[PDB]
């Protein structure tokens, strides 16, 4: 019941956190590449 | 130092580099190498 | 020889300034900076190709 | 039987732990922004 | 159906990945201790 809904919500939050982390890492790596080009 | 800080996000390793510097030169130097949402989240985590 | 040394010191001072700027650019993240679209189109598409960086 | 409950508890704990890490990272980044403003 | 098998496979892969990471980190700490002793 409530346990299943909590587990699903937690899994979803973990997924969203990981996607946000990937996005931030990608932007940081873009900045690194810009510095390398300069 | 430039070679050491290289990553797939900026460089590609040529095949000849890989072959030479991971097979021959290391050996010549006597140094040897050693619900739908939940399942979707789990798959994304594994792939990541 | 002194003229050459002067010229090279001017160049090296310029390089120090440029290295400060390059280091500042290197340590940028979304939490503090936003990349302008022109920065993208220039520095990730056009100039890299001119320099054979790929 | 108890295994499902243990798994639910573990998932909740993992989600809470990552929330805490996110909060700490946010505060650290705020301090970095303060230094850059100064 | 296939969703459950994929979920179990992904969880097992995550557990294996963390186990390997822990093993690597432990060996690194052993090397750090050796340097400290010297
Ligand atoms: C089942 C959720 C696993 C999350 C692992 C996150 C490691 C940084």
């Amino acid at each position: 019941g409530c346990g299943l809904r909590e587990a699903v919500d937690g899994v979803r939050f973990i997924a969203d956190h990981m996607r946000s982390e990937d996005d931030d890492q990608s932007v940081s790596e873009d900045w690194k590449y810009v510095a390398m080009v300069i | 130092l430039n070679v050491h800080h290289r990553s797939p996000r900026t460089h590609t390793m040529p095949t000849w580099v890989r072959r030479v510097f991971l097979d021959i030169v290391p050996r010549l130097l006597l140094m040897k190498r050693p619900l739908t949402r939940a399942v979707e989240g789990v798959q994304y985590i594994a792939d990541h | 020889v002194g003229k050459y040394l002067m010229f090279t010191m001017v160049l090296v001072t310029f390089s120090i300034v440029t290295s400060v700027c390059v280091l500042n650019v290197h340590h940028r993240s979304p939490t503090t900076h936003t990349m302008a679209p022109w920065v993208k189109v220039v520095f990730l598409e056009k100039l890299p190709a001119l320099l054979f960086m790929q």
